[PDB]
């Protein structure tokens, strides 16, 4: 099929289900695409595939798309090439598509089982932006008999921050919404920040919302641990060293211009929780390159 | 006259000798006396061994009885402490937290509480909201309601308490109950089954029991 059916799918999936992250929708639109495939030699499938994961990242600009994209892509073919009929070949490579994406959706419980046992019984916990995984750790959390009061901050230019506050407000849990330029003036009462992710780079640091590397900064003067929720498929290959390294396709979407997302270094986080476990930022390196098959 | 008794003691068989050629002894205290005053012959000396770094005590009266309980929470007596389950039950288990804090399995809290320090909670209680609760003991299975103050107080189990309550020093037994707007004064001992109505006062040093008043009215 062609770039206009993908489109028209990716952009019916993603509003057909808001609870659902673009990485999902495209790897669903990627298997789509292979089930309506007629070809007979295996690398003109893979130019097909490497042509339709191009094109669909021209639509977004998010840092999880490429990642999925290709660890489905090397994913899929760990043994597709023994026998001469093609139809057996195709068979094949969709069923491991099939237990791929079965296995991708049960991360989220995971996580959340992973680090609700990190939160004290009477604390105040901050928060930047709006994220449904941390959404999910404290659900979990409250679901276990345990009181805390929330901070969060209206995170500009969107105000994604009050989306939250109003999603908090129906579990009846105190919760606070502070300025943009305060956060070093409410630090002080603070025990302990958990933020989302959006990518996690080779050496350990992360991109996420533009803000996180101030907030991540104040924290560290006060000596205040800083803990991250993200997910396996948003390991990307990438080795910044300073905010200007971070490629320009991700920085401006599609100063005056307001750049979207940031980066913060490893030496200002503490601990990582993702599916395969909790992981110190030194134990990412040895990490990605075991992901990356 | 800075020791304190024990009542434990190390004793020989002529001991039982002594208790039958004498028909008149009842209690220790009459043999140590008759010992003491009878300076004649046989079994004449009696010793006394006295430590220093280690706990003994027993209880005979309430005040004592609360002294030892206080003593015990705070593990002044601890190879034994309340997280140490020595009894070996299933339904008496506890985590230990600052500011010596116990709590059993399943107990639920509402909004707003305080527990200030030394409190214990048996499994099974049930806890309102904006309560303050120091230096006391709660036993298995309770209700409270909401703005409740407890202070140096000690419930036992099955006890409901209504709500807008003020207590201090004071006993309950078993299935007591008590109703809104009620102040029980210092030292108070209420026994099984008693219930007390509302808008009420109790003064100092009251009791009260089920049994005859004074042994159909």
């Amino acid at each position: 099929m062609d770039d206009k059916e993908l489109i028209e799918y990716f952009k019916s999936q993603m509003k057909e289900d808001p609870d659902m992250a673009s990485a999902v929708a495209a790897i669903r639109t990627l298997l789509e695409f292979l089930k309506r495939d007629k070809g007979e030699t295996i690398q003109g499938l893979r130019a097909n595939l490497t042509s339709a994961i191009e094109t669909l990242c021209g639509v977004d600009s998010s840092v999880a798309v490429s990642s999925g994209g290709e660890l489905f892509l090397r994913f899929i073919s760990l043994a597709s090439l023994e026998y001469s009929d093609y139809s057996k070949c195709k068979k094949i490579m969709i069923e491991r598509g099939e237990l791929f994406l079965r296995r991708i959706s049960l991360s989220r419980n995971k996580i959340a089982d992973l680090c609700h046992t990190f939160i004290k019984d009477g604390a105040t916990i901050l928060t930047h932006a709006y994220s449904r995984v941390v959404l999910r750790v404290l659900e979990a959390a409250v679901a276990a008999k345990k009181r805390f009061s929330v901070y969060v901050t209206e995170s500009q230019p969107d105000l994604s921050g009050k989306k939250m506050a109003k999603a908090l407000c129906h579990l009846n849990v105190p919760v606070t919404v502070v300025l943009d330029a305060a956060v070093g003036y409410i630090m002080e009462k603070a025990d302990l920040v958990i933020v989302g992710a959006e990518g996690v780079v080779e050496n350990g640091g992360i991109i996420n919302k533009i803000g996180t590397n101030q907030m991540a900064v104040c924290a560290k003067a006060q000596n205040k641990p800083f803990y991250v929720v993200a997910e396996s498929f948003k390991f990307v290959r990438l080795f910044p060293l300073n905010q200007q390294d971070v490629p320009d396709k991700f920085k401006y979407k599609a100063k005056e211009e307001h750049p979207w997302v940031d980066y913060t270094a490893p030496s200002l986080i503490t601990l990582l929780f993702t599916d395969l476990g909790v992981l110190t930022p030194s134990a990412v390196s040895d990490e990605l390159i075991k992901l990356y098959l | 006259y800075d020791l304190l008794d024990c009542h434990i003691s190390i004793c020989s068989p002529q001991v039982a000798q002594l208790f039958t050629d004498n028909f008149d002894y009842q209690t220790r205290d009459d043999f140590v006396r008759g010992l003491l005053v009878n300076e004649e012959i046989l079994g004449n000396q009696i010793h006394m061994h006295v430590t220093a770094k280690e706990y003994g005590a027993r209880v005979s009266n309430l005040h004592m009885y609360s002294a030892v309980c206080a003593d015990v929470i705070r593990r002044w007596v601890y190879p034994l402490t309340p997280e140490a389950n020595f009894t070996d039950s299933t339904t008496q288990s506890c985590t230990h937290s600052r500011h010596n804090i116990y709590r059993g399995p399943e107990v639920s809290l509402g909004h707003g509480s305080i527990l200030e320090e030394n409190v214990l909670l048996g499994s099974g209680t049930v806890i309102g909201s904006n309560c303050f609760i120091t230096n006391s003991v709660i036993g298995p299975g309770c209700h409270i309601g909401d703005n409740v103050v407890l202070d140096q107080t000690y419930l036992w189990q099955g006890v409901r308490v209504a709500a807008g309550a003020q207590i201090h020093q004071s006993l309950l037994c078993d299935n007591a109950e008590v109703k809104e707007r009620v102040t029980l004064k210092p030292r108070s001992v209420l026994t099984s089954q008693v219930v007390v109505g509302p808008n009420i006062t109790l003064p100092e040093g009251s009791v009260i029991s089920l049994h005859p008043p004074d042994a159909m009215k």
